[PDB]
RNA sequence: GAGGUGAAAUUCUUAGAUUUUCUGGAGACGAACAACUGCGAAAGCAUUUGUCUAAAAUACUUCCAUUAAUCAAGAACGAAAGUUAAGGGAGUGAAGACGAUCAGAUACCGUCGUAAUCUUAACCAUAAACUAUGCCGACUAGGUGUUGGAUGAAGUGCUUCCUUCAGUACCUUAUGAGAAAUCAAAGUCUUUGGGUUCUG
């Protein structure tokens, strides 16, 4: 029982909070700097991986690989490939400490 | 100066195997069993045929000059039977009133701890 | 018991007093503030009302305040599109499906996934025979992934 | 509808071979001719090319495996591989 | 045969007679060395047989020959186990059967797998006839147990671990430890065996036999 | 009839159970069936006990106590005396 | 006559009239000094309000409280 | 000379059988602990370890607010045996060969040995699948236990006793029953009706 709690904060910031994905609006939130924290699934290429983490470490924000691969959407609430996540404005949630 | 030898005595129903060993445990000395000295083709695990077996082994070993004896009973196997013999406490009373010494008596007979199926089918033997 | 054996007699009793205990002072309107802030910080309403009763200290919420704690949770309009006890049987059935994909031998895991369908069906006939549902809810065992929302 | 009872995709060879070599041959080519799962994007999009590769479209990314099953039991020994 | 010679054996220096027995090789002739087929055999001795003392009589110890010169050889330790009478005698109904067993890699580079046996006591204000523990409790016995062993049993030298076989301080510390947690009875260690043991190592055994 | 009202086997809140095997005839029994005697018989009778313990050394070797725990189908144990068949208002009584 | 029954209580729950074998209790914290509410046969941890310190390990029974403190049945 | 038997024979054995011991392989199984003990709806499930998954029991001043019971149709699992396809194939071992005993013996007993038994993927849906007692529900009588809890008290944070749950058996009693054997449920039936299905 790691990942429950990740799914579970997932869960909840989904109901309470703004969130953002998809490749070309998180590289505009972490351009802009409105990105808080990023999910990146595990099977997402491994180019797309390493931008994300050096675009976060660039510009000082958190990342988190998935416990699994890029079948978010059954967690997320939507219902196709997501692969990437970035949350712009955290709600009632414990997802950052 | 004393000087130690296994004897290994298998008793299965039936023949009762004398075996007298090096200690180690290889090269024995004196294999006599009962077979070779009953020719009745019955009563191989009386009493009678192990203790004059038992008396003629030990005369051979006093003139050979061990004299302490160790004891490893084996009886039948795992898959026949678990108790020993008829034909061993016959042996052990040779032994003892031959006059050799006696040293430590063990049990080796093999336990299986797996449950490997042994002889006669599930209605089992008829007699 | 709905299966298997056992009655299993054990549960809660409510005690026969009604009214609000004498020593208690608290307020209704800071009661329905600290619950209606606690359940938007993010918790199920059985264990919002077992974490009133137990680092709170409001015993029988029905008494101190006149209204039930499900009904006092929905007239403000946060109120969940689907009851609790049929989201947490439909997250335990997409679970055990979860694994059964990648074990299809697992037999009494079939077994208890057919009698949890069966109870699934059952309590949402039961819950869209009132108006508390969509009338067009099916539950096809395609989409119970993301059904939860 | 439901065109046939039993047969399915072995109907192509009409009533020529046995029952028992039609029957045994439809437990391989139902699995064989359906798409699978793509690992590298999750796109149950994989398909036969050849005798042993399968082609993602999504990917265009080809990975070896068996005659028809893109893993078997003979190869799922990179569990024993990989645990150390 | 009358070409065969004696061989009177040899212990490490640590025990207390270090000379038991003499064992029989056959004749010197060719093409044997009458020297290898005298090397690689076992052997079986009571340590009460082996120390001149009754308590040490329901445990016995192989010795896997590893040198010889001129007469005596020089044996080696290789595998202790316990009587099979004792160790029936200790099983008896109406207790539950603790059995524990892993493998431990040594300071000196030796593998060795051992195993122990555990049995529950009565105590005395209990008044019952079953005296089992629940299946947590022994599953806690056995991970405390192996935890317990590999420390002691990894952290010395093989010498000092056949050494420290004698007084059995290995029983004493599980009683006191499991003493916090559920009390226990006889508790001993069954069988010891080699898994490997690397190369000759002349200069060592002959230091430890002396 | 209804003869035994245990059925013969302390069967109870159970499905089934490992069949073990009988010593003497070999045939497949129930474990929670078969008669079952723990037994502890010396090596040697008392007679030779007595030469081998005064023939023995140190003054202080005890001849080992060796165990059986040996086991006995319906029709052996009846057949070696192993059981009575008992009287039926007698039956119920065990012990 | 089983209707004016006195020493029921060593009877089940839900005995004549049901009757919670739970209470409430105040707790006061040696050398602490503050006061607060606390519900006996819990099921989740607590902190004081004065100094955040644990108070009760949340077992199946009756709970396990501390050490020392003063605890008196706030029941009326 | 060895297996062998109530005997004997078949069989193996001067090319070293049976037997002691050491090393490597294989397959099987997990005894002794083990029981009028446990879990599973049922068939079943007893070495350890890790992962995943479920269920039940207690306690609750937590929620839901009638959401329940049994079921024609239907569905899920379903011992051994058997069949299909690969693997694997020790031991046992339907077939069969034999050697015996027998008035004869195709059998009981003894030697060998094929299908099989074991693993993966499917069928087959039958058993003395038996507490032969369908399931749910209230009541009537006590004791002895015993498995897993929970409450209070005491031999020394631990161990027993008091009480109470859920199982779970046993022993005695029935101005209860029945044809009896017997049964605390097969009882609360001519003073005949709690609900429900199936069957003769």
């Amino acid at each position: 029982s790691a990942g429950d709690n990740i799914n579970a904060k997932l869960q909840l910031v989904m109901k309470s909070g703004k969130y953002q994905f998809g490749r070309k609006s998180c590289l505009k939130a972490l351009r802009t700097g409105k990105g808080k924290l990023v999910i990146v699934s595990s099977n997402c290429p491994s180019i797309q991986r390493s931008v994300i983490e050096y675009y976060a470490m660039l510009s000082k924000c958190g990342v988190h690989d998935y416990h699994g691969d890029n079948n978010l959407g059954t967690a997320c609430g939507k219902l196709f490939r997501i692969s990437c996540l970035v949350i712009t404005d955290v709600g009632d949630s414990d997802i950052i400490k | 100066e004393l000087v130690f030898g296994v004897a290994h005595i298998f008793a299965s129903f039936n023949d009762t195997f004398i075996h007298v060993t090096d200690l180690s445990g290889r090269e024995t000395l004196v294999r006599i069993t009962g077979g070779m000295k009953v020719k009745a083709d019955r009563d191989e695990s009386s009493p009678y045929a192990a203790m004059m077996a038992a008396q003629d082994v030990a005369a051979r070993l006093k003139e050979l000059g061990v004299t302490a004896i160790h004891i490893k009973l084996r009886a039948s196997g795992g898959t026949k039977s678990k108790t020993p013999g008829p034909g061993a406490q016959s042996a052990l009373r040779a032994l003892a009133r031959s006059g050799l010494k006696i040293g430590r008596i063990e049990d080796v007979t093999p336990i299986p701890t797996d449950s490997t199926r042994k002889k006669s089918g599930r209605r089992g033997r008829r007699l | 018991r709905m299966y298997g054996k056992g009655k299993g007699i054990s549960s809660s009793t409510l005690p026969y007093k009604r009214k609000q205990p004498s020593w208690l002072k608290q307020k209704p309107s800071e009661i329905e503030d600290a619950i209606i802030k606690l359940a938007k910080k993010g918790q199920t309403p059985s264990q919002i009302g077992a974490t009133l009763r137990d680092n709170y200290g409001i015993p029988q919420v029905k008494s101190v305040t006149g209204n039930k704690i499900l009904r006092i949770l929905r007239a403000q309009g946060i109120a969940t599109t689907i009851p609790e006890d049929l989201y947490f049987l439909i997250k335990k059935a997409v679970s055990m499906r979860k694994h059964l994909e990648k074990n299809k031998k697992d037999k009494d895991c079939k077994f208890r996934l057919i009698l949890t369908e069966s109870k699934i069906h059952r309590i949402s006939r039961y819950y869209k025979r009132k108006k508390l549902l969509p009338s067009n809810w099916k539950y096809q065992s395609s989409t119970a992934s993301a059904l939860i929302a | 509808s439901r065109r046939t009872k039993k047969v399915g995709l072995t109907g192509k060879y009409g009533t020529r071979y046995g029952s028992s070599l039609r029957k045994q041959i439809k437990k391989i080519e139902l699995m064989q001719h359906a798409k699978y799962l793509c690992t590298f994007c999750g796109k149950t999009a994989t398909k036969r090319t050849c005798v042993g590769i399968w082609k993602c479209k999504k990917c265009k990314r080809k990975v070896c495996g068996g005659a028809w099953s893109l893993t078997t039991p003979a190869a799922v020994a990179k569990s024993t591989i990989i645990r150390l | 045969f009358t070409k065969k010679e004696w061989y009177d054996l040899k212990a490490p220096k640590m025990f207390l007679v270090r000379n038991f027995g003499k064992t029989l090789v056959t004749k010197t002739i060719g093409k044997k060395l009458a020297t290898d087929s005298l090397k690689g055999r076992i052997y079986e001795v009571n340590l009460a047989d082996l120390n001149n003392d009754e308590d040490q009589a329901h445990k016995k110890i192989k010795l896997s020959c590893d040198h010889i010169i001129n007469r005596d050889c020089y044996t080696d330790f290789c595998g202790l186990s316990i009587t099979r009478d004792k160790l029936c005698s200790l099983i008896r109904k109406g207790y539950t059967l603790i059995e524990g067993h892993t493998d431990v890699k040594t300071l000196d580079n030796y593998h060795l797998r051992m195993f122990c046996i555990a049995f529950t006591k009565k105590r005395q204000n209990q008044t019952k006839s079953t005296c089992y523990a629940q299946t947590s409790q022994i599953k806690k016995i056995r991970k405390k147990m192996v935890d317990i062993m590999t420390a002691e049993a990894s952290k010395v030298l093989l010498k000092d671990l056949v050494k420290k076989f004698i007084p059995e301080s290995i029983g004493k510390e599980i009683e006191k430890q499991c003493k916090k947690i559920y009390p226990l009875q006889n508790v001993l260690i069954r069988k010891v065996k080699i898994l490997k043991r690397p190369k000759l190592d002349i200069s060592k055994l002959m230091e430890l036999h002396t | 009839p209804k003869k035994r009202r245990n059925g013969g086997r302390s069967k109870h809140n159970r499905g089934h159970v490992n069949p073990l095997r009988c010593s003497n005839c070999g045939r497949c029994v129930p474990k929670d069936k078969a008669i079952k005697r723990f037994n502890i018989r010396n090596i040697v009778d008392t007679s030779a006990q007595r030469d081998i313990k005064e023939a023995s050394v140190y003054s202080t070797f005890q001849l080992p106590k060796l165990y059986i725990k040996q086991c006995y189908c319906v029709s052996c144990a009846i057949h070696s005396r192993f059981v009575r068949v008992r009287s039926r208002e007698q039956r119920r009584v065990r012990k | 006559n089983p209707d004016p029954v006195e020493e029921s209580k060593k009877h089940k729950l839900k005995r004549l009239i049901p009757t919670p074998n739970s209470y409430f209790m105040d707790v006061k914290c040696p050398g602490c000094l503050q006061i607060t509410t606390l519900f006996s046969h819990a099921q989740n941890v607590v902190l004081c309000g004065s100094c955040n310190i644990m108070l009760c390990q949340p077992t199946g029974g009756k709970c396990k409280l501390t050490e020392g403190c003063s605890f008196r049945k706030k029941i009326e």
